[PDB]
Formats: C-alpha cells, structure tokens, sequence
RNA sequence: ACCAAAGCUAGCUCAACAUACUAAACAAAUACAAAAAUACACCAAAAUAAAAUAAAACAUUCACCUAACAUUAAAGUAUAGGAGAUAGAAAUUUUUAUCCUGACGCUAUAGAGAUAGUACCGUAAGGGAAAGAUGAAAGAAUAAAAUAAAAGUAAAAAAAAGCAAA
RNA sequence: ACGAGCUACCCAUGAGCAGUUUAAAAGAACCAACUCAUCUAUGUGGCAAAAUAGUGAGAAGACUUGUAGGUAGAGGUGAAAA
RNA sequence: CUCGCACACGCUUACAUCAGUAACUAAUAAUAUACUGAUAAUUAACAACCAAUAAACCAAAACAACACUAAAACGUUUAUUAAUUACAUUGUUAACCCAACACAGGAGUGCACCAAGGAAAGAUUAAAAGAAGUAAAAGGAACUCGGCAAACACAAACCCCGCCU
C-alpha cells in the first residue's frame, strides 16, 4: 500500500 | 545522586506526648469488661473497614455494596474499571493454576 | 492635508467630458444651470448653526463645476499641460 | 527532598575529606 | 466657553497643586435634590478638566501635577450617585415595594442553571414576539447528568479548601509553640 | 447617559430626559496638522453625533457646526509574562468644527520656569563639581589620601 | 486558523457585518433609505444654571465627617409621612381608604416617571 | 511509603574507584566502567 | 485605585505599587511562604507613634518610636535604633550621602512602655465602663492613650487654607433637604418650569 | 496537487459551521457546550 | 575554571464529620454570525445499550458493566448452564447512641493535568504542557552565603602493536 | 459525537475567453490569458510532506472560476481508479 | 532586471512619529516594514444597514436590424397603505492572507505593461567531480531497450488498439 509516515512537530514552547 | 550539603534541622520527637503515652489503653476493654464491647468498636477510619480485612479485590467489592450509593460519577465509574480488571487478573492470569 | 477638508481618496477610470464625445462639433459651452439638493438648503443651514455657510455652498459649487467645465474645453481642443493654454 | 538523615551526614564526611586535601592543615 | 477643559493659566506651570477633600455621604444627604443636581455638573466640568490634563501628561513625557485630584471627584461622583439611588429606592418601596426597579424572574436555562433574567422592553407581546420564542428556558433530561457533575465539581473544591486551612493551623502552631 | 436602559419609544411619547449625564470627555492635541477650527476630543463608545453636539451647546455653550467621530482600535500584540495578549481599550475619537468662525488652538500647559531651569542648572553644577572634588588625584597612586602622615 | 479567543466586532467581519459598538439606537430608515431621525428619541441633556451656584468639587479638610446612617425606607416614612398621619389621627380626619392625600400613589402608571417599570434613564 | 535510594553516589563510587586509571571513556562513565571492571577483576 | 496581589507574595517594608518592588519582586516570580504567626485585628496592641522598647538585636534596652508597621508580615519598624547601614546616591564616578536604615523587628521583640515608669509591660484590651477600647498594662495597671500620629497626605486640618475651588465650612454643613415623597426627576422638573403633557404608552416587560 | 492549505479562511463560513447559535439548535450541539463548560474551556465555541 | 549542584514551600492524596448540594460575579449587553436596546409567533420529540473479551475456535452463553436498601451467617448451598466456560439466590438470622480525626500519604520527572484546562497543536469534536528556590532586612546589587562532586569541555593534541586490561 | 472552508457531485448567485482563420460561437483549426500535467533533467531532511527549468494537451465548451448552501461512515459521492 | 496600482475575501496594529539595540527577532553584518519602549492614528459623498399587498404584461442576451436551439439573470406603471422629524450606527492603517518559516508553492475581479515596482554577485582563488548555457574538425544514429535528450531539422508513408472532443 501507499506507506507513509507523516512527520510531527515539536512543541512550540520548546 | 547529588546529596544535600547541609545538615537538615534534627526532628526533636518527644516520646511522652499524649498520644504516644495513651496509645492502645482500652485494648483489652472486651477481656476487662464484662465483654460488653469487642475490640473492634475502637477502629476509627473508613466505614467499610473497621473491623475487616481482605486482598484488593475483596475491599473494591465491599466499598460498593456499602457506600457505592453514595460515591460521586467520576469515582463510581473508576471504580467499575478496577472490579473487572481485579476479576480477569486474579482469575484468568498467574502462575500456580 | 485636503483630508480634513475631508477629501477620500479613490481609484476609478479616469474621464475628461464636456457633455458629448470628441466627435460632436459643438465643442464650446455657454452657460450652466445647477440646482442645489436637499441636503443643502437654507433652512437646514439654519438649524445646523450655519450662517456664512449659506453663501459657502453656492461659491464653491460653481467654481468646482466651471473649472471642469472650462478645462474640458481647453483638452478636448489639445491643450494639455505642457501646452498650456493660448486663448 | 529525599527524606533522611544518613544521607545527608555521611556526605559531611565527604566534604571534611575534600577541605583537608585542597587545603591541608599544618 | 471652550477654556473650561483647562485650568486657570496661573495654575498650568505649578509643579503640585493643592486641593479639598472629596464629599462624603453623609454631607450629600443633608442637600436638596435640586442641590444635587446642581453639584453634579460642578464635578462633571471638574472631572473633564482632570482627564485633559491626565492625558496631556502622557503626551509630553511628564507626570500629572498631582493625580488624587481625579481619584477625589470620583469618589465624589459614586458618593452623589449613591444617595439619590438611595433615595429613589427608598421612594419604590413606600409605593410599590419592590426591591429591583428592572422587573425579573429566575429561570432555569438550557444549560440547567439557574439564571436571573432580566426582563427587556417590547411593543408586543411574549407570545407574539418571533425572536423570544427561540429562545428556551427549560432543561432537558440529558442535562440531569451535566448538572450532577458540577454538583460534584464545586464539592471537590470545596473540600480540597477545607482541608487546606487545616494543614496551615497544625503547620503554624508547631512553629508557634506560644500555648 | 451609559450603562443605563432607554425608555422604548411608541408614537406620541413624551420627551427623553436625561438630568445626570454618565458620559466624560477628553479634549487631547491633535497628532497631526488640523484646520483652525478643528478641535480633537476623545469621547465614549456609547456616544453618538447628536449627544455630543448638545453636551457641548448646553454644558459648555460652544457653538459647534459639524461633529464627525471615528472609533480607534488598540493593539492586541504584545503578550503578557505568561503569554496571553494584553489589549488596550478602543476609544472613539471625535473633531468638531466651530460655527462662528471662533478660533482653538491647544494651549501649552507645560511652560517651565526660567528660575527652575536656573536652580536646575545650579544643581547639576554642583553635583558636577562634587564628583570632581571627589575624582581620586592621579598622582597619589591610589594610596588614600584620608591619613595624615 | 482563525482566533477564537478574540473580541468579535463590527471590524473583523465582511463588509455585511456591521455591528454597532454600543450605541443607542436615534431613528430607523424611511422611503427613500434616508435616515429619518426622531427627534423625541435623541437625549435631550438638561442643564441648571451653574453662575449663580455657590459649591465646589472639593470640600475642606477641617470639615467634620459624619455617622454614615444609610437611608432607610422605615425613617424616610418616619419624616415625611408620619407626622401628616399622625395629627390627622389625633383630630379624627384618618381615612384609612384613601392615602393620597399622604403621597401614596395606587397605580404607577398614570404618572410620567413610573418606578417598578423604571421609566427615567437617570 | 515512597522509598527512594538516597546513597547512590556512593554505589557508583565504590566501582570507579577501581576504574581511575583506565584510558577513554571507562574512567567517566558508570556503564562502560563496570563492564571494565568486571573484565579487570 | 486598588493593586491586585498574587495569591502568594512577600513583603520587604516597599508599598506594592513602586518601582523599587516592581525591580525586587517582578511579577513573574514568586517565592517561598514565610511562618507568619495569625494575629486577629483585636490582638494587634502595636500602633505607630507609641513609644516601644526593643530586646533583642545589637542594641538593648533601647526605646524609640515606632514610624511603620507592616500588619501582613507583624513587623513593627523603629525610628533609627536597629540600624545598617546602605548608600543612596550612586553614579558612574561618584558615591555618597552615606544613610543608615532601620531593619524590621517583629512584635516577639518589641513590648509596650507604660508613659510613667518606662519599662516594658504586657499589655492587654480592656472594656472600661465608658465603652472605649483603651489599652492596659499589666504591671503597673495604668492604661494608655492611642498614639495620635500625623496622617500619610501629610495635611493638617487644623492650618489650612481654602483654595478656588474648596467649598466653605458652613456651606458643607449647611442643610437644605425638605423631604418630600418626590423623586430628584420631579423636583428639577418642576424647579425649572419643565412642563410636560403627553404620558408614555403601554410597554411590554418579558 | 501540492496539499496543506486545506484551510482558506471565511468568518461567514466559521460563524454558520462552529457558531454559537449552531451549538444551540440541535440536542447533540447543547451536549458540546455542556462538556466543554464543565471541563473548563475559556472559550466554549467561536 | 565553565556548564552545573544543593534547599522546602506552593499545593495535593485518602478518609471522617457535616450542613443537606450547579461556587464567586451579575450596572449594561448575552442563543441576528452570543455578549448588537426596540415588531405579528409556530413550537417541539421518544425506540431494549452494543462490542473488544472468556469458552484456548466460535454461533446458545460470558460476573461488574443504568436502575440494589447496608452488615454477621444461611452459601458459594438450592438451582440456572453447547449441563461446557461460568452464572447463583431466598426462607431464616446478626448489627447500642454523641465526642474521642486524623496520616508506619507524597514534597516540584512525586502528589490533581494545573502557576492551567491557561499557552500551544487541530476547521471542529478533541488533545494538552514545561515551568518556583539568597537573607531577619535587597528602603544591606563597590551585595551576600553555599557544593565546586553527573555526562560534556578547559588547565594538558598525538609517537610502532591491536576488545585497551591484567 | 464532530467534520463537504481540501476533494467527488449537485442546487443558488455572479464573473472571464484577446487576436487569427471560416456563410459558423462548428463539443472545427493556429496561438495567448487561463486550466490540466506528456517526456526528460535537476531536486530526494529539497524552494516544495509532490516543487523548479525546458518541452507539451485543451483553450466558445461535456470549458475554466469567486461567494454561499446541501448529501456523513452499516454511510455520502463516483464519465468504476475499489 | 521587469507581476505594477486598486477593490473584494482574509489577517488584526505587525502601519506612522521619536529613541534604543550588550542580548532577544532577521537563518550573517549594516541596520529597522519585521526586535524593544513611549507617543500618535483610519473623519463620508464610496461601502454595509436600507417597505407591504392587489392588478395589467405570451414576445431573450450576442453593437441587435433580426434570427438560431440548449428556449434564456436583468421590471415598469396604476390602486391601497407606509412614523416624516438638520446632524444615526458601522468598515476606512499596513511591507499583510492560506502553506510549522520573512518558504522558488497556492490566490478571485477591474485597469495598465508602465509614468510603476525591484537587485541575479558578503570578499577572494579560477583544482577535480556535479548542475545549467554557447560553439566545433571529418562522419551524421555507427549511440541506445527506443532518435531518450539535443538539433541550422520543424517533412512523407504503413500497421495495431480505440471511432471522434
Ligand atoms: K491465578
Ligand atoms: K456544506
Ligand atoms: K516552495
Ligand atoms: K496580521
Ligand atoms: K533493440
Ligand atoms: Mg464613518
Ligand atoms: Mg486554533
Ligand atoms: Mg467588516
Ligand atoms: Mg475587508
Ligand atoms: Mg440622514
Ligand atoms: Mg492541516
Ligand atoms: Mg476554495
Ligand atoms: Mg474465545
Ligand atoms: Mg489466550
Ligand atoms: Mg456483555
Ligand atoms: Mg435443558
Ligand atoms: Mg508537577
Ligand atoms: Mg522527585
Ligand atoms: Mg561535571
Ligand atoms: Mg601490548
Ligand atoms: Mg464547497
Ligand atoms: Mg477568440
Ligand atoms: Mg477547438
Ligand atoms: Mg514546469
Ligand atoms: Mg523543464
Ligand atoms: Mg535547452
Ligand atoms: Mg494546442
Ligand atoms: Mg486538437
Ligand atoms: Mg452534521
Ligand atoms: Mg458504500
Ligand atoms: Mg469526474
Ligand atoms: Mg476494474
Ligand atoms: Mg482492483
Ligand atoms: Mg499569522
Ligand atoms: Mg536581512
Ligand atoms: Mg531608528
Ligand atoms: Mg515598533
Ligand atoms: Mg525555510
Ligand atoms: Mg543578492
Ligand atoms: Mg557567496
Ligand atoms: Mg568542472
Ligand atoms: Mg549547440
Ligand atoms: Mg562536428
Ligand atoms: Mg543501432
Ligand atoms: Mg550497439
Ligand atoms: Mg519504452
Ligand atoms: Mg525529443
Ligand atoms: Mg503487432
Ligand atoms: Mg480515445
Ligand atoms: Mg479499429
């Protein structure tokens, strides 16, 4: 199938 | 593992206060007393515990029969979950079976 | 600023006219007749606190309506900026 | 905050060792 | 007339400027509700003044030549306005006796609270009025559950208060030992 | 007046009466170029055209000939310690034009006075020559000068 | 996204949304979509005469202050009406059908400035 | 009863006491050190 | 105008709304809370004004007057016997104007002096018989006067002058009030010869 | 073909689709504004 | 020698007692596109909870799982179950009042998510944090005291050959 | 429970298609704006969670496009690519 | 070197004046449309808000003369009513919006292609490899899965599968 993982993002108050 | 580096203030605990001087005086009120009254009319706490002892699941169960009426939603409802997964894992799960 | 005038600034075709296109012959004017609206008559002067206004309204509107007037005739017979005006 | 005693003494132990080697008595 | 939101101009320069004190209540209900009214707008002419100045102030980087004036009319203004609210509500109850002058029922809204609702003015009548009659005042059975709930909210809160106080009366006391 | 509830009005009601106005008004300099009859006021939100017309004939007895208000927006920008934007209040601003020709100009209400700004000079000269009576002398090395000998 | 958490005025909507920011409303639109204003519906501010009125905003500070009795219903009666009630009483005039002549009012609605209503702004 | 081991710093001082003399790493850090050690033992 | 505090706070003997707070405590931190032993409004017998003795500290057996109290932490502050030390004006190349101040005491050390035997004394409220709240001491058994002490305005109404716009004594007292069952809409109406003749219409309330 | 502006903005659209007048016509809308009271939230709906 | 280290309060948990249970604030505006004074209406509604699971599969069945009025016993008994898994009563019995309530519960990666359902990520339902440390006085900042102890670097780059050590 | 502000289709209400060739506004022809994305090369934590450069197909129609409304998961929608 | 002015939709003071930038923001420096503090501002004629009922009327927009098929948005007049009363309320800034970014992407209409708006190179050396562009002796597909790509070429014919857009 179409496998993709998509990316997160850290915090912003990081 | 970084330890403090100042000596804490020694907690001066008084052996002879009240409580500790009185501590367990009307145990044998029962064997001195014509038994009138068991020992187990002293315990002060829950109402569901004084005077009774068993394991964790025994204790969920007989909080509900006695004030389960009276918990509040959020409580009665963690209490459900604890019952159930106490009944499958006593029972459906160990070792010596 | 001619904003407190108040002036509002805004973008539409720009447009020289004397009444007709540039083909009509009749190129040159005589005379106008303008009629004031409702909005400014002496009577609501009056109740608005305003009595030099009353003479206000009718120099400033034919000095704003013949200046057009008479600058669409100079351009509608070539004369522009840069040309300025000879009769 | 760690609750105890031994901890914190024994460490005051430690801190004498270290005083005597930077700066040793005469 | 348009000096009035300014100061007299031997007064602008003064770095402090020395002033009264304000009314108190009890001098205002020994004058006449024509004295009152009167009195009002000497403040109003004197509360506009102050806000010139306060505003010109920040303008030139400067501080106000002293500010209590304006904290001083005021309370000034709250005092008159009390008492001839004391004085008109006093009036309602001799003659109607009612204690609010907005007329209003509690009504238990959507939400399941209880909710005074102030009455609005209207040319028809409630039930010939298209936008009232959206508007709903009763709770529906699935908002029994909801309205427990905070029921249980505001008990934790309390509770959590309570004890609370407890915990600082042991605390201070064995910092305290003066008993 | 404000925060208060108008009577509602059906045909052949009587006048509406207000004794004791609600509303204050700031009278604050232009920022900009103004025409000589313009004069700036800041004014409340629940304030319209014709109330400041009459607050102003009846109370003050100025005779304006035009009022034209604009409400202000403040900004919503910078952000507290904890990071929740702070907004400042939106005011109305109104100008207004006199009618009888009568000239306003913003008075300078900050004049300094020549024997402050001279006491001030005076004191700052002072202050100058005592750091220089205090300036450590060169020539001594940083040896203090307190002792004797 | 859009701020949820935001004042939402006449200023952030299209050109449709207008919402006004407090005001109380003058007139409504007539024929032509001219706005009709009514005159009886503007404020009309009433003034004294504040030359010949001797009071200032500030009061001076050797002034004593007084004990702060609140107005109470019970003593405005006391002052006002009791002693027209009572000298009626002693002298065998009371009626106790008929109170008007004392200042009681039956019904609100005859008068111009109601009370429970509220008919006066300020 | 929350128990917690408050002389840590001592546990991991009685194996880098061993370990003061080695080259890299294995001086520093308590992972690479025992298994340094136990080999050296 | 009223300053909100935090739930939490400290107080170091500075008003909360200046900037010498604002540079000490800024407002997005908060500390540790100190014991603070409750003292009820009734139990509180230290003033301003009154002459105290102080017991503990580098000076003993010292009296002085007390010139401010800080209820929320039980501080009472002396008139210049606790005392350190500190400089005030500070520049670039210049220091000076060398200032002691006074540092606070709590009222553990501070005892009431009776006016005529000055010694210290244990003081406690007393109800006499003419219904005033005097303290009384418990040695000597003499009571002793509030301390009368000049208000913060620093304005003394018994030498004042009154400005442009201050209002006279007997027109501040002067009474005028006739109380009438008329409202104040219908006493300026009628005042001013306000005439009126048409009545509102019904209104519907809901 | 280049996806990750799903979202144009539209205040007519947000206040008929998330509006507070919404929330309240249908009996499952009144059950999101009495979760989101009770749970706490500073804004209960646009 | 840097980076760092240490502190004990904020508050919380589980009960008990207990009034009897949607707090605080409501001047004005709040279900027009909420917080916009003001026009001929429509208004409203209910239908057994299902399944993940257990029976080593899975179809009949599977405790608690919305509504019990409790405790000591009768009893895990009579019965109900692809008579398998497991489910399970009653008749009949027992229970003396108020105070004695606090802690072999935690101490900032713990205890509530909380300094807070706030920042922030989502169109929306929803998800949801990290963050505090001087002293009696900082109206003692030429200010003061304390460990100088994690990994990482500096002081001090390396000299044939080897699981780095013995 | 919440989602048709992207996308599939539809209902409203609007707005675009210049020149050139032909008795033609003919799902005709050449070629822009505009709309799709054929082939190759860069790019592959990139400018971009699908783009840039060159080159291409349609370009008066079964065409593109703005605003706003409708259909909701045992379903919606589909000139079937599950 | 050339996507420029304005409106709608959206964002919400990020705009303007003055001062400061050791550090925070710009992927660097100068510095300030973008970071900090103080002060100030968008003024209605344009735009939003801006009557009801009964009756007469089969006859398209495309320069519309008159016609085509797919049969078409676009109202006037008569009658009965409609508070009649200067000045109502609201939108007016911007270098901006949706894409985690001050992103080579996405973005409707009117009028221009400029009179307007902008800067491909921080400073050097001129190695390999890689990307993009120009030119070439003799030969002109001998390359290669294929004439893919490139070209001073920009033509002709056969077959298979679908009729065609
Ligand atoms: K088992
Ligand atoms: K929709
Ligand atoms: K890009
Ligand atoms: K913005
Ligand atoms: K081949
Ligand atoms: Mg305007
Ligand atoms: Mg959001
Ligand atoms: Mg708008
Ligand atoms: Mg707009
Ligand atoms: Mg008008
Ligand atoms: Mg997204
Ligand atoms: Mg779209
Ligand atoms: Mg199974
Ligand atoms: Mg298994
Ligand atoms: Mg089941
Ligand atoms: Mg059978
Ligand atoms: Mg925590
Ligand atoms: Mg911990
Ligand atoms: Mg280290
Ligand atoms: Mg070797
Ligand atoms: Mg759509
Ligand atoms: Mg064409
Ligand atoms: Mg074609
Ligand atoms: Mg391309
Ligand atoms: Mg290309
Ligand atoms: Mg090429
Ligand atoms: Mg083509
Ligand atoms: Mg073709
Ligand atoms: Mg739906
Ligand atoms: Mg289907
Ligand atoms: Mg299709
Ligand atoms: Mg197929
Ligand atoms: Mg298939
Ligand atoms: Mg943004
Ligand atoms: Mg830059
Ligand atoms: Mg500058
Ligand atoms: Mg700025
Ligand atoms: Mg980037
Ligand atoms: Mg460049
Ligand atoms: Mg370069
Ligand atoms: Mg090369
Ligand atoms: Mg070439
Ligand atoms: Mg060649
Ligand atoms: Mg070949
Ligand atoms: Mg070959
Ligand atoms: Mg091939
Ligand atoms: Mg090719
Ligand atoms: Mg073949
Ligand atoms: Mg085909
Ligand atoms: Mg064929």
């Amino acid at each position: 199938k179409k496998r993709f993982t998509p990316p997160t993002y850290q915090p912003k108050y990081k | 593992f970084h330890v403090r580096v100042t000596l804490p203030p020694r907690k001066v605990v008084d052996r002879w206060n009240e409580k500790r001087a009185m501590f367990g005086v009307y145990d044998n009120i029962g064997i001195l007393g014509n038994f009138e009254k068991h020992p187990k009319e002293l315990i002060k706490g829950p109402i569901w515990l004084r005077g009774w002892k068993g394991n964790e699941l025994q204790r969920c169960i007989r909080k509900k029969r006695m004030v389960g009426n009276r918990m509040f939603i959020d409580d009665l409802h963690n209490l459900n979950k604890r019952i159930s997964y106490l009944y499958k894992h006593f029972n459906r799960h160990g070792k010596y079976r | 600023k001619p904003d407190k005038l108040p002036l509002f600034k805004r973008q539409y075709e720009n447009t020289i006219f004397i009444g007709s296109k540039t083909a009509d012959p009749l190129c040159y004017g005589h005379t106008q007749f303008h009629l004031l609206p409702d909005k400014l008559k002496r009577e609501k002067l009056l109740k608005q606190n305003c009595a030099d206004q009353i003479e206000v309204v009718f120099r400033a509107n034919a000095i704003a309506s013949l200046f057009a007037w008479t600058g669409a005739q100079a351009m509608y017979q070539g004369f522009w900026s840069e040309a300025d005006v000879t009769r | 905050a760690k609750k105890g005693f031994r901890a914190a003494y024994r460490f005051q132990k430690e801190l004498e060792r270290w005083r005597l080697l930077r700066c040793p008595p005469p | 007339g348009l000096e009035e939101f300014f100061d007299d101009p031997k007064n602008w320069g003064e770095e402090k400027v020395k002033s009264g004190a304000s009314w108190t209540c009890q001098q205002l209900r020994n004058k006449s509700n024509e004295d009152l009214h009167k009195l009002w707008y000497v403040l109003l002419k004197e509360r506009n003044m102050l806000l010139t100045l306060e505003q010109e102030a920040k303008r030139q980087r400067l501080p106000m030549p002293s500010p209590e004036r304006l904290e001083k009319v005021v309370d000034s203004m709250d005092a008159l306005d009390k008492v001839v609210q004391e004085r008109e509500d006093a009036l309602r109850l001799l003659q109607t006796g009612q204690e609010k002058a907005r007329p209003g029922a509690w009504r238990r809204d959507i939400f399941g609270r209880i909710i005074w609702h102030k009455f609005k003015q209207w040319p028809i009548p409630w039930y010939l009025n298209k936008k009232y009659n959206r508007k709903r005042f009763f709770a529906m059975p699935y908002v029994e559950r909801f309205v427990r709930m905070r029921i249980e909210k505001q008990a934790r809160i309390k509770a959590r208060k309570r004890s609370l106080e407890r915990k600082k009366e042991k605390f201070l006391q064995e910092k305290f030992p003066h008993l | 007046a404000r925060n208060v509830l108008y009577p509602l009005y059906q045909l052949g009601n009587p006048q509406l009466r207000v004794f004791r106005t609600n509303f204050f008004i700031q009278l604050v300099r232009p920022g900009t170029a103004q025409p000589e009859d313009t004069v700036q006021f800041r004014i409340p939100m629940e304030m319209t055209r014709v109330d400041l017309r009459n607050y102003l004939e009846r109370i003050y007895n100025v005779p304006v000939a035009a009022v034209r208000t604009r409400v202000q927006y403040g900004s919503n920008r910078r952000r507290d310690h904890r990071n929740i934007r702070i907004k400042k209040p939106d005011y109305k601003v109104a100008y207004v034009q006199l009618a009888l020709g009568q000239t306003f100009t913003f008075p300078d209400l900050f004049p300094e006075r020549k024997g402050a700004s001279v006491d001030v000079d005076v004191r700052d000269q002072v202050l100058e020559d005592q750091r220089q009576k205090h300036s450590p002398d060169p020539r001594r090395g940083g040896v203090p000068g307190w002792f004797g000998l | 996204g859009a701020d949820r958490m935001s004042k939402w005025t006449s200023k952030r909507g299209p050109r449709t949304f207008c919402k006004g920011r407090g005001a109380k409303g003058t007139g409504f639109h007539g024929r032509d979509g001219k706005f009709v204003q009514i005159k009886e519906m503007i404020p009309e501010l009433v003034v004294p005469e504040l030359a010949g009125f001797k009071l200032k905003p500030y009061v001076n500070y050797r002034a004593p202050e007084g004990t702060d009795t609140p107005l109470t219903a019970k003593q405005l009666f006391l002052e006002t009406a009791a002693p027209a009630i009572e000298k009626d009483f002693k002298a065998g005039t009371f009626d106790p059908e008929h109170l008007e002549k004392y200042g009681f009012e039956p019904t609100q609605e005859g008068k111009l400035f109601q009370l429970y209503p509220k008919n006066f702004p300020r | 009863l929350r128990s917690r081991v408050t002389d840590r710093y001592w546990r991991v001082q009685e194996v880098l006491k061993h370990a003061r003399h080695f080259r890299g790493r294995k001086n520093r850090c308590y992972r690479l050190a025992v298994r340094a050690v136990t080999r050296a033992f | 105008s009223k300053v909100t505090l935090p739930p939490n706070y400290r107080y170091g003997m500075s008003r909360p709304g200046s900037l010498s707070d604002k540079r000490k405590n800024p407002p997005g931190t908060r500390r540790r809370r100190v014991p603070v032993e409750p003292i009820s409004d009734e139990d509180w017998h230290l003033f301003c004004g009154d002459k105290v003795e102080i017991l503990e500290g580098k000076d003993a057996g010292k009296q002085g007057k007390v010139v401010q109290v800080i209820r929320q932490r039980n501080w009472v502050v002396v008139e210049g016997l606790n005392t350190h030390y500190r400089y005030v004006g500070k520049t670039v190349d210049y220091r000076g104007t060398m200032i002691p101040s006074e540092a606070p005491l709590l009222h553990n050390q501070v005892k009431l002096v009776d006016p005529t035997d000055r010694k210290p004394t244990d003081v406690e409220w007393r109800f006499t018989e003419a219904g005033e709240r005097v303290r009384v001491s418990t040695r000597s058994g003499r009571i002793i006067p509030k301390p009368e002490f000049p208000r913060a305005d620093g304005i003394v109404p018994e030498t004042w002058i009154d400005g442009p716009k201050d209002t006279s004594v007997e027109d501040a007292l002067e009474k005028t009030y006739v109380p009438r069952l008329k409202t104040l809409e219908e006493e300026v109406m009628e005042a001013m010869g306000i005439q009126e003749t048409r009545r509102h219409k019904k209104v519907y309330w809901y | 073909k280049a996806r990750g502006n799903e979202y144009q903005p539209s205040n007519i659209k947000r206040k008929h689709k998330h509006g507070w007048v919404r929330r309240l016509r249908t009996p499952t809308g009144v059950q999101v504004i009495l979760r989101r009271m009770h749970k706490g939230r500073k804004s209960l709906s646009h």
